[PDB]
This record gives C-alpha cells, sequence and structure tokens, in this order.
RNA sequence: ACGAGACUCUGGCAUGCUAACUAGUUACGCGACCCCCGAGCGGUCGGCGUCCCCCAACUUCUUAGAGGGACAAGUGGCGUU
RNA sequence: GGGCACCACC
C-alpha cells in the first residue's frame, strides 16, 4: 500500500510540494523575482509573490514524469497563446532565464542532476521526496 | 412405423447454417458451421427453455465456412472456408492448431480419413488435394478431376480397398483409388450440377444428388448404377442412418426419408403456420446430420437455425 | 442499477402531462443517462432527434452565439449548476421543471406568411409536436441568453429563473411572452 | 555529401524533361518520337526512338557521335558514361508525336491543309487505330482565325482510361503570316500483349463467353478405367 | 495458473486506446493513473459507465491497463470507454462460457452501441475557394 | 437513386440467357458463377451484374418476363400450350 | 559473412514489389537468411498551382502529386553472393542501393 | 456512338494472410522509489539487457502489399406489381 | 404550361 505520484491529484500535489520547498528554506531565489514576468506573451507579473517555489515544484514534477528535459523543453512546456492587438494570436514560449535558474536551484538541493544523454533528470533523493509528498497528499485527502 | 417430431431449435448463428457434425464419443455436444465465419460448439441440455446453448465460437476464417468435421476421438475439428484455407482446431482450448494453404479458390468440401491420418479437400479451383496432419499437401490432382467445381469429397469407411468419391458441377461422379490416386470409376447419370455425395456405413452404396432432384444410388464395390429415387426441387444433403437402413434427403422446404428396402417414403418434415409469410419462400434446408445414438436428426437451415427431429416408435 | 442525471437527479418520478408531446420528450427509463453528452448521430435521419434525451437537446441549443460554438463542456457545467439552483429554489426535481417549462413554452397554433417582400399577409395553421418542442427549447435558451448579457448574474442563474418562470406559467419569462404573442397573431389571422 | 531522395527524384525528372526537349528540337526533322534513359552504374544508356535512324546516325555515325558529345558537355557527367542508340518505332501510325511532325512538315512544304489532314487521318486509321482526331487552328484563310476538325472512328474523353488508351500531341508550325497549331489524338486498340496497345480492357466492356455443346444424358452409364 | 490475457483496441476520430486485460484482482488503470484521475472530470461518468452498468463483480477477476494516444481529450475518453468494454467482452468470450459474453454484450449494446462499435466519422478535406469543406468565400457584385 | 445502367442489364440478360441452368436465387453463388463465365474487369460492376441476375431470376420464377426467354422455358410453354 | 542492407526506392509499386520478390526468391534459393522486405512510410510530394497563366477568371488550382515508396532487405552473407543476386535485379525505375553496416 | 455512369485517388471494416532494431507489444532479468498493520505472483518507471559470439516470443497497437467485403442482396408495404 | 438548383427560396 505505497502511494506514488501518479495516484494523487496533480494540482494538490504541486501545492503541497511548493509548500514543502518553501518551508525547507534551502532553495535559492534570484534577486529579480519581483520585477519580471514569466514570458513575453504575459501582460503582467504573476499574482503570487511566492511563484518561484510553485514553478520549481512544477518543474520537479515534470522531470519526475518525463525525464531528460532541457531549458528549451521547459520553455515549451510553459509557453502559451499570445494575443497581439488587431492581429491573430500565436503560440509563444516562456523565458529561458527563469527555467534555467529553476533547474539550477533544484540542482542545488541535490534533487536534480545532469543527464548523460543531455538535459536534467531526478536523483533518487528527489524521487523519494516526491513519493513522500504524494503519500502525505493521499493521506490528507483520505482522512478528511 | 416411426414418426419424426420436431423437438427443439438451436439459435446461435447470424448466417446460413452450412454443415453439422456429430461424434460418437461425446453425445452431448454438436458442432455447426455457418456463413457468419464462426463455428459454434453446442452443449445440449435437453431442458425446458433451450434444447441446447452455444458453448464456444471458433473464429479464424475471414470468409464463409463451408464444411466442418470432427476427428475420431472428438478432440480436434477440421474446417474449410471460402478464403481458400483449411483450419485444424483444438476443441479443448478453441484455438487453431494447424492451417492448410495451397488452394487458389473456395474450399467447398473437406473430409477426414478413417484413421485421422489423411485429409482431402475439393476446391472451386477444380482441384482435389490430399494432405497430412502436419499441413503438407501430399498430392494434388489435375488429372481431369472435373471440368467444373468439385462439390463434395468423401472417404469410404469399408474394410476393402480405401476409396474416395467426389461429385462435380460437370454432372459427373468420380471414384478414385486411395494410396495410388488414380481415376477408377466414372458415373454419368445426372442432368445438372451435383451438390452432395455420401457413403453408407457398410461402404457398399453411395448416394448422389444435385439440381435435377433425383437421388441416384450407385454400388461402390462393383461399380454400377443401382437405383434412382425422385425427390423435391434441389437435393442439398444426403445422409444414411447408421443403424436403420434409411436414406434421408434434405430438400429446400422439407426433408424426405426413404426406406431403401421398400423404396417408400417414410416421412416428410416441414412446418409453417403463419398465413401472411406464405408469400415469402420457406427457408431452405442446407445441412443434415445423424447423432450416433441414431434417434435424433439435426437439420441446418437458411433461417440461421438448427432444428432437431426426434424419432417416435409406434 | 438506477441511473440518475449527474448522479443525483432520478427520472422515475418525472411524468409528462401532455399526450401530444409524450412521443417527443425523452426523459424516461430507456432515455435515462448519467450525462447530457453522448456524441450521437441524431441529425443523420429525419425524426431521429426525437430519440435524443431532452437535457442533451437543451445542452446542444445552449451553444450560442458564435463565440460559444462547440464549447459543450461549459454548457454541461451550466446545465448542472442551473439544475442545482432550481432544486434549491423550488424544492422539486429539476427534470420535472424542465418538462413543464417545455410543455408550457411550445406554441400550439402559428401563422404562416404569404409575403410580397414589403407587405406580408398570413393565415393560421397548426404546429406539429416536434416543432413545438424545438421552438420551446429555442425560446428558453434565447431568454436565458438575453437575460445574462451585460449583467452581474451568472448564466446558470438566468437559465434557472427562465425555466422556473416557464414551468410556473408566469408571464415574467421571455418564452411565455413570445408564445402568447405568436398565438395572438395566429388567432387574429384566422 | 549527398542529397535527399526527394531532390534526387525531382532532379532525375528535370534531366529527362530537358533531354527530351533538346532531342525534340534537334531531331524534329527526322521524325523523333521519344527518348528512354536506362541508368546503370557502369554507363547511362540513352535510346532514341525515331521513324528513321539513318538521319540520326548520319554518315559513318558522325551526327550521333556529335550528340553524345554535347550531352556529356551539357550535364557534366564524366566521359565514357554516355552512349546513344537509335531504334525505329514498331508502328509509326500509332504514335501521335510522329504523326504531328509528319503533318507539320507536309504543311511546311506548301500542301493544302485539308489534303494533308485527310491523308494523316487515313494513314492512322489504316495503321489499326480505333479512332483519331486532328484539329488545325490559326489563320487558315484570311485575317480571321478559325479551326478545322477531322474525326474518325471511336474516341473517349473522360475518366482514367483516357490516360492509357489515348495518345495526344500538340505542335506549332510557323507559316509566312503567323503560327498554326496542330492537335492529334489517337485511340489505341485493345491488345492482349503490350506491344501496340493497352493490355487491360475498357472498364465497361463485358465479354460473356459462349457455352460449349453438352451431350444430353439419357441413361445412367458407369465407366471404369 | 495459466497466463490468460487479451489486448483489444478502441478508436475515436484519431485517438486510439489499447486495453490489456489479464487475470487479476480488479485493477483498472489508464496510462498508470486511476480512472478517477483522468481529465476532464466533467466527462468522468462516461468513463465509469461500463463498470456501473456491469457492476464491480464482473470486473473483480481481471486487471486492465489502458494506453491512449492521439486525438483530443474527449476523443481519448470515448476511445477508452470502447476499449474497456471490448476488452472485457473478448476476455469473457475466450476464458468464460458464451452465455456470460452474450449477457454482457446485450447489456452494453442496449445502453449505447458506441461502447462496442466504432464511429466512422472523420474530418472532411478542404476545397479551394473557401475556408473549409463546404463554406465558400464571400461573393460580391458591382 | 439505384437505377441500373443498360450495361448491367444487358450483361445480366445475356448471362441468364446463356447459363440459366447454373444460376439460382443466391447472390453469392451467382457472383461466383459470373466471374467464372464472364469477363468483368471491375469488382463493383460484377457485384451489380450478379445482384441484377438474382432479381431477374426471382422475377422469372414468379412468372414470365417481358424480355429474355429461356429455351427450356419455351419448350415447357409448348407443352403448356 | 556481412550484414548487408539493400534499399529499394521507386515511384510505382508494381515494379518495386516485383523486384523485391525476385531478390527474396533468388536469395532464398541459395539457402540464405533474409529479413524483410520492410516497407517504409510512403512519401507524398505535393505542388499546388494556379491553372491560369494570367490572373483572370475563377480561382482554380491544380494539385500535382508524386509518391515515393521505399523497401528494406537484410541479408547475412558474403559480398560475392549479394552481387550475384543483385546483377539480375536491374529494373527500369527502381533505385537499388547495397550497403554493409 | 460521345457525354452521364463505368473508371482513378481518397475515408471507413479484417485479433484472417505476408513481415519488420529506421515500428512496437507482452513477458522475463537488473535497477530506482513507496508501503514493516497487511512487504507482495504488490504498485510506478518514455529507467537499462534480451538482433548483432551465445543471452525471448509475437504482430493487438504503427507501416504497407496481396486479397476479401455492399449488391437495394433479405423481409414488409406502396407501384402497371 | 412543366422540371431543376442552398453560386434559388423556405
Ligand atoms: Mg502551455
Ligand atoms: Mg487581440
Ligand atoms: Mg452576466
Ligand atoms: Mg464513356
Ligand atoms: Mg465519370
Ligand atoms: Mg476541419
Ligand atoms: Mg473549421
Ligand atoms: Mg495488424
Ligand atoms: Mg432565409
Amino acid at each position: 500500500p505505497g502511494v506514488t505520484v501518479k495516484d494523487v491529484n496533480q494540482q494538490e500535489f504541486v501545492r503541497a510540494l511548493a509548500a514543502f520547498l518553501k518551508k525547507s528554506g534551502k532553495l535559492k531565489v534570484p534577486e529579480w523575482v519581483d520585477t519580471v514576468k514569466l514570458a513575453k506573451h504575459k501582460e503582467l507579473a504573476p499574482y503570487d509573490e511566492n511563484w518561484f517555489y510553485t514553478r520549481a515544484a512544477s518543474t520537479a514534477r515534470h522531470l519526475y514524469l518525463r525525464g531528460g528535459a532541457g531549458v528549451g523543453s521547459m520553455t515549451k512546456i510553459y509557453g502559451g497563446r499570445q494575443r497581439n492587438g488587431v492581429m491573430p494570436s500565436h503560440f509563444s514560449r516562456g523565458s529561458k532565464s527563469v527555467a534555467r535558474r529553476v533547474l539550477q536551484a533544484l540542482e542545488g538541493l541535490k534533487m536534480v542532476e545532469k543527464d548523460q544523454d543531455g538535459g536534467r533528470k531526478l536523483t533518487p533523493q528527489g524521487q523519494r521526496d516526491l513519493d513522500r509528498i504524494a503519500g502525505q497528499v493521499a493521506a490528507a485527502n483520505k482522512k478528511h | 412405423t416411426e414418426q419424426m417430431t420436431l423437438r427443439g431449435t438451436l439459435k446461435g448463428h447470424n448466417g446460413w447454417v452450412t454443415q453439422i457434425a456429430t461424434t460418437p464419443q461425446f453425445p452431448d455436444m454438436i458442432l455447426s458451421a455457418s456463413r457468419d465465419k464462426t463455428i459454434i460448439m453446442w452443449k445440449l441440455t435437453r431442458d425446458e427453455t433451450n434444447y441446447g446453448i452455444p458453448q464456444r465460437a471458433l473464429r479464424g476464417h475471414s470468409h464463409f465456412v463451408s464444411d466442418v468435421v470432427i476427428s475420431s476421438d472428438g478432440q480436434f475439428a477440421l474446417s474449410g472456408s471460402w478464403d481458400g484455407t483449411l483450419r485444424l482446431w483444438d476443441l479443448t482450448t478453441g484455438t487453431t492448431t494447424r492451417r492448410f494453404v495451397g488452394h487458389t479458390k473456395d474450399v467447398l468440401s473437406v473430409a477426414f480419413s478413417s484413421d485421422n491420418r489423411q485429409i482431402v479437400s475439393g476446391s472451386r479451383d477444380k482441384t482435389i488435394k490430399l494432405w497430412n496432419t502436419l499441413g503438407v499437401c501430399k498430392y494434388t490432382v489435375q488429372d481431369e478431376s472435373h471440368s467444373e467445381w468439385v462439390s463434395c469429397v468423401r472417404f469410404s469407411p469399408n474394410s476393402s480397398n480405401p476409396i474416395i468419391v467426389s461429385c462435380g458441377w460437370d454432372k459427373l461422379v468420380k471414384v478414385w483409388n486411395l494410396a495410388n490416386c488414380k481415376l477408377k470409376t466414372n458415373h454419368i447419370g445426372h442432368t445438372g450440377y451435383l451438390n452432395t455425395v455420401t457413403v453408407s456405413p457398410d461402404g457398399s452404396l453411395c448416394a448422389s444428388g444435385g439440381k435435377d432432384g433425383q437421388a441416384m444410388l450407385w454400388d461402390l464395390n462393383e461399380g454400377k448404377h443401382l437405383y434412382t429415387l425422385d425427390g423435391g426441387d434441389i437435393i442439398n444433403a444426403l445422409c444414411f442412418s447408421p443403424n436403420r437402413y434409411w436414406l434421408c434427403a434434405a430438400t429446400g422446404p422439407s426433408i424426405k426419408i426413404w426406406d431403401l428396402e421398400g423404396k417408400i417414403i417414410v416421412d416428410e418434415l416441414k412446418q409453417e403456420v403463419i398465413s401472411t409469410s406464405s408469400k415469402a419462400e420457406p427457408p431452405q434446408c442446407t445441412s443434415l446430420a445423424w447423432s450416433a445414438d441414431g434417434q435424433t436428426l439435426f437439420a441446418g437451415y437458411t433461417d440461421n437455425l438448427v432444428r432437431v427431429w426426434q424419432v417416435t416408435i409406434g | 442499477p438506477d441511473i440518475k442525471l449527474f448522479g443525483k437527479w432520478s427520472t422515475d418520478d418525472v411524468q409528462i402531462n401532455d399526450i401530444s408531446l409524450q412521443d417527443y420528450i425523452a426523459v424516461k427509463e430507456k432515455y435515462a443517462k448519467y450525462l447530457p453528452h453522448s456524441a450521437g448521430r441524431y441529425a443523420a435521419k429525419r425524426f431521429r432527434k426525437a430519440q435524443c434525451p431532452i437535457v442533451e437537446r437543451l445542452t446542444n441549443s445552449m451553444m450560442m452565439h458564435g463565440r460559444n460554438n462547440g464549447k459543450k463542456l461549459m454548457t454541461v457545467r451550466i446545465v448542472k449548476h442551473a439544475f442545482e439552483i432550481i432544486h434549491l429554489l423550488t424544492g422539486e426535481n429539476p427534470l420535472q421543471v424542465l418538462v413543464n417549462a417545455i410543455i408550457n413554452s411550445g406554441p400550439r397554433e402559428d401563422s404562416t406568411r404569404i409575403g410580397r417582400a414589403g407587405t406580408v399577409r398570413r393565415q393560421a395553421v397548426d404546429v406539429s409536436p416536434l416543432r413545438r418542442v424545438n421552438q420551446a427549447i429555442w425560446l428558453l435558451c434565447t431568454g436565458a441568453r438575453e437575460a445574462a448579457f451585460r449583467n452581474i448574474k451568472t448564466i446558470a442563474e438566468c437559465l434557472a429563473d427562465e425555466l422556473i418562470n416557464a414551468a410556473k406559467g408566469s408571464s415574467n419569462s421571455y418564452a411565455i411572452k413570445k408564445k402568447d404573442e405568436l398565438e395572438r397573431v395566429a388567432k387574429s389571422n384566422r | 555529401v549527398q542529397i535527399s531522395k526527394k531532390r534526387k527524384f525531382v532532379a532525375d525528372g528535370i534531366f529527362k524533361a530537358e533531354l527530351n526537349e533538346f532531342l525534340t528540337r534537334e531531331l524534329a526533322e527526322d521524325g523523333y518520337s521519344g527518348v528512354e534513359v536506362r541508368v546503370t552504374p557502369t554507363r547511362t544508356e540513352i535510346i532514341i526512338l525515331a521513324t528513321r535512324t539513318q538521319n540520326v546516325l548520319g554518315e559513318k555515325g558522325r551526327r550521333i557521335r556529335e550528340l553524345t558529345a554535347v550531352v556529356q558537355k551539357r550535364f557534366g557527367f564524366p566521359e565514357g558514361s554516355v552512349e546513344l542508340y537509335a531504334e525505329k518505332v514498331a508502328t509509326r501510325g500509332l504514335c501521335a508525336i510522329a504523326q504531328a511532325e509528319s503533318l507539320r512538315y507536309k504543311l511546311l512544304g506548301g500542301l493544302a491543309v485539308r489534303r494533308a489532314c485527310y491523308g494523316v487521318l487515313r494513314f492512322i486509321m489504316e495503321s489499326g487505330a480505333k479512332g483519331c482526331e486532328v484539329v488545325v487552328s490559326g489563320k487558315l484563310r484570311g485575317q480571321r482565325a478559325k479551326s478545322m476538325k477531322f474525326v474518325d472512328g471511336l474516341m473517349i474523353h473522360s475518366g482514367d482510361p483516357v490516360n492509357y488508351y489515348v495518345d495526344t500531341a500538340v505542335r506549332h508550325v510557323l507559316l509566312r503570316q503567323g503560327v498554326l497549331g496542330i492537335k492529334v489524338k489517337i485511340m489505341l486498340p485493345w491488345d492482349p500483349t503490350g506491344k501496340i496497345g493497352p493490355k487491360k480492357p475498357l472498364p465497361d466492356h463485358v465479354s460473356i463467353v459462349e457455352p460449349k455443346d453438352e451431350i444430353l444424358p439419357t441413361t445412367p452409364i458407369s465407366e471404369q478405367k | 495458473g495459466p497466463l490468460q490475457s487479451v489486448q483489444v483496441f478502441g478508436r475515436k476520430k484519431t485517438a486510439t486506446a489499447v486495453a490489456h486485460c489479464k487475470r487479476g484482482n480488479g485493477l483498472i488503470k489508464v496510462n498508470g493513473r486511476p480512472l478517477e484521475m483522468i481529465e476532464p472530470r466533467t466527462l468522468q461518468y462516461k468513463l465509469l459507465e461500463p463498470v456501473l452498468l456491469l457492476g464491480k463483480e464482473r470486473f473483480a477477476g481481471v486487471d486492465i491497463r489502458v494506453r491512449v494516444k492521439g486525438g483530443g481529450h474527449v476523443a481519448q475518453i470515448y476511445a477508452i470507454r470502447q476499449s474497456i468494454s471490448k476488452a472485457l467482452v473478448a476476455y469473457y468470450q475466450k476464458y468464460v462460457d458464451e452465455a456470460s459474453k452474450k449477457e454482457i454484450k446485450d447489456i452494453l449494446i442496449q445502453y449505447d452501441r458506441t461502447l462496442l462499435v466504432a464511429d466512422p466519422r472523420r474530418c472532411e478535406s478542404k476545397k479551394f475557394g473557401g475556408p473549409g469543406a463546404r463554406a465558400r468565400y464571400q461573393k460580391s457584385y458591382r | 437513386g439505384r437505377v441500373r445502367t443498360k450495361t448491367v442489364k444487358k450483361a445480366a440478360r445475356v448471362i441468364i440467357e446463356k447459363y440459366y441452368t447454373r444460376l439460382g436465387n443466391d447472390f453469392h453463388t451467382n457472383k461466383r458463377v459470373c466471374e467464372e463465365i464472364a469477363i468483368i474487369p471491375s469488382k463493383k460492376l460484377r457485384n451489380k451484374i450478379a445482384g441484377y441476375v438474382t432479381h431477374l431470376m426471382k422475377r422469372i420464377q414468379r412468372g414470365p418476363v417481358r424480355g429474355i426467354s429461356i429455351k427450356l422455358q419455351e419448350e415447357e410453354r409448348e407443352r403448356r400450350d | 559473412i556481412h550484414r548487408i542492407r539493400i534499399t529499394l526506392t521507386s515511384r510505382n509499386v508494381k515494379s518495386l514489389e516485383k523486384v523485391c520478390a525476385d531478390l527474396i526468391r533468388g536469395a532464398k534459393e541459395k539457402n540464405l537468411k533474409v529479413k524483410g522486405p520492410v516497407r517504409m512510410p510512403t512519401k507524398t510530394l505535393r505542388i499546388t498551382t494556379r491553372k491560369t497563366p494570367c490572373g483572370e477568371g475563377s480561382k482554380t488550382w491544380d494539385r500535382f502529386q508524386m509518391r515515393i515508396h521505399k523497401r528494406l532487405i537484410d541479408l547475412h552473407s558474403p559480398s560475392e553472393i549479394v552481387k550475384q543476386i543483385t546483377s539480375i535485379s536491374i529494373e527500369p525505375g527502381v533505385e537499388v542501393e547495397v550497403t554493409i553496416a
């Protein structure tokens, strides 16, 4: 009876993992987090000031599900639609300097490591942490 | 003085029932081939609601299934189809154990030997092929077997020299000698194409029929024409009673029983009550088989049904 | 087992009081489904849409205008919320409310036009039951749509109010007014 | 390096098209019919189909020895990989290109349009074709242009069988007062072999065989042999 | 304990879902995730319909794992339903009697025929002169 | 519409005239005989011809047809008349 | 003994399949081990153009299409036998490439 | 007789055939993680072997060849039947 | 006076 990541709801898992990363306090946060927007198709900066932890949690979860993703892959993952005035909308990618710093910060926690083929993947410690978080989420969901 | 009464009906098919096979080893099971590309194994309950229910469906044929025959021990089954291939199935698991390839047209008839070591098959390719169990065509016959399609091929279950009898759409009944595979006898008496040929359990008499509607009885060991019995429109199936010395012919709307000693009709089997449906043609009787017990006839019809007739003695 | 719409609204207690419309409203046992979403081919043949469940017909007719074409998940959610609101407001089965609203909203006598492009003259005719159901659904959806526009009020609340008023027979609803005016003009064109 | 398969096939097609155009312009006078390129890793062979090979060969083979030179100069592949051959067409009456050239040169010599067109039509029909059509368009008589049409036999227009049952040729001839246009269509006969016609029949032609004589049976006879 | 299993597929416009059904205890998963975690959850009942119609008793002896690919979200859900139903029917046909298969097939077909028979509809090609297959560009006079 | 062009009707009538003995009321046996005797370069055309042959055979069994006449039918009508 | 791959590229399928069958039969007559022929996905080149040489009339378009078919055959054998069987294989319209991996 | 139809390409069906490390599935080994209250013939894995000395089978899913399949054929009405 | 067509209407 062991809970894995795929068993629980993904949004609640992301919330719980972001809370765990914030409470840990060992994550490295850039200085410009409060003055930048996450992509060129965004109009405003993110509403949540603790958005870096949420993005790090999402990146860790994605590396859990599909390993070997680089900066370009993460940039494509978080890209979205761009509306440009009186012209038709088009797909647009995210900011590379945010994805790169999220990956570097996760590597600083010994949760993400360089992949032999290329890109980054999860360490056994990161997988253990994610499975523990999934178990906590499942227990909280069942108890209430 | 026996009356044949309809006992029940088996409904599992979606197409014309084409052949019915029985076996002495297992009286409680029947095997029926049909035009829905499926061979149904029927388990007989003899209950109130249903005389029998389907047990397993053998489905590996892409086209219609024409003929089906069980082995001596009732453990394997053989089948020919319109896709040009023969299939050998294990009845225990219902899985195809062997496939016979080599015919370029529809395989109309297939027959097992008396020892289950030789297999014969006639095709619309005007070709008769002889195979072994492993699936290798040991001998094909292009020696002027027939100028037209080969309808039925059967073995002779007699202690004497093994014989294979075939009927053609060229109005001919040919008799070939086994283990040498040479033409031994020709029979030219019919006016029209032939459908079925059968052999008596003694191995002495054979019956042939077709569109002309006359069942002609020939002598196998001597090689002469013996008798001719008039019947209905088209003779689809001919069978011999294993223990009663009878000849049962399957005509379109009805089934006729002849006593070979008296040449007198014993019974005619047909039923339809609805007056509105009289305009439409009654379903034809395609296939015919005797249970080894000798008391039940199984008749397969165009109506996608299998009807059982029970003998009542008086 | 028992099949309840959205898992909580049963169909056994619902009954249709109009003999004419019994054959064209599909709410009963063999038409009981869990969701108003089946991806069926009901437009392939004539009269086949009488076999489509009436909740799914409302859902199909709620995907207007062109800015809402094809968005059927949002429409299913809207119908679900509207049924919840109807149950809270009235206290009865929202399927019965929908059936009553459709029965009351369908015009019974119409007027057919013979018009030279400017001037038009008309003659009173009867309406088949299928057209009654179609026009009732169209009127209800149009009323809810016009109520929700440029107003701080959810589309589900407006749909619930329209359905409740139509089932009650009140003239506060768009469909009742439209039916009354159509029947008045038909009466005057006899 | 190497190029992709798409580019390779398009390049082969373009080379064949340019070779055909050059050979047409060079050998129109000799009844040039077609060109067939067979590519072998040893040498690339080119077969020239024309009505008469004597003019293509020239005296002592000079002219053909010239052509295989310029081709090598044009497309640039190395010497010794080029070899041209001349083969006469099996039946010249069933080729629309050769008939169009023949009509063009008859008109160029000053013959009457009607006489030459009827002669070409008669030759095509005598060769064994199902049918033929010849259209000549231009300033045949006067300042106003018109079109003359000569048809004979059968002819199909629509469908897929037009692709392999009809042979078409369009040509231009420059006369003193301007250009005339020539169109020739020939409908090939059905041939079980692929020599002078399509192998497959027309889709809607059904040939029902005559049944053979059968002896009426009278008495059951058993024959043993 | 013989190794008895069946793999059956189901299709929607471009979506294909293949279900592997073997002897087991009652596990049913899609891409490794439970049935209740598949999105969108608006159409969750469409995914639970075969289980609700047949009950957990008939699924209590098999493990089913589905792999989905292609199409959109709704098409993938409708493919998963059909794959589950057809896989259960094919398993009952081979490793149980024909009567149970007949009962299950009748129950499934009465509720919805698309649980066992695929929908042939596919997108129609665009023709030049208009935005799509049927629509044409706006014509003008004078 | 499902009207048959004169090609199918002519081919079916000629087949019934020449091979009345070999035909019957079964579409599949008829379509197997047609490819045996006739040369149809299309599968759809052969199916159409066989499907009209079956309809014509049923009509003949019901009674005389305005068009083709079978030698056996003529000889039988001689005995009838 | 080499692992040798034969790649066949053609524009029509009848000639390509005839050549593939000839190669398979020839190789198997020498009691050799053959894998394939494995058929790659067909390639479809498309060119859509306007019919009119000018810009007048209804806007009508021609859709020209070219299809390329590709086959693979694997053989465990020495070079000499492969060339023996390949020499016959020369066919008009089929490009045959022999490589040693 | 031409045109229309027929014809060619295309989209739907095949657990039947042919055969694939430039497509996969399943199974079996190795490994990572979770549950020591059920630790297991347990769950997740787009993590690594299984063709190339020897270390698995098979085409359901993917590709593309050969064939099948539908004809207003079956039933009931309406039609000059 | 009839027949047809969402480049006609309903
Ligand atoms: Mg995105
Ligand atoms: Mg904008
Ligand atoms: Mg509002
Ligand atoms: Mg034509
Ligand atoms: Mg046409
Ligand atoms: Mg589209
Ligand atoms: Mg569109
Ligand atoms: Mg396959
Ligand atoms: Mg309008």
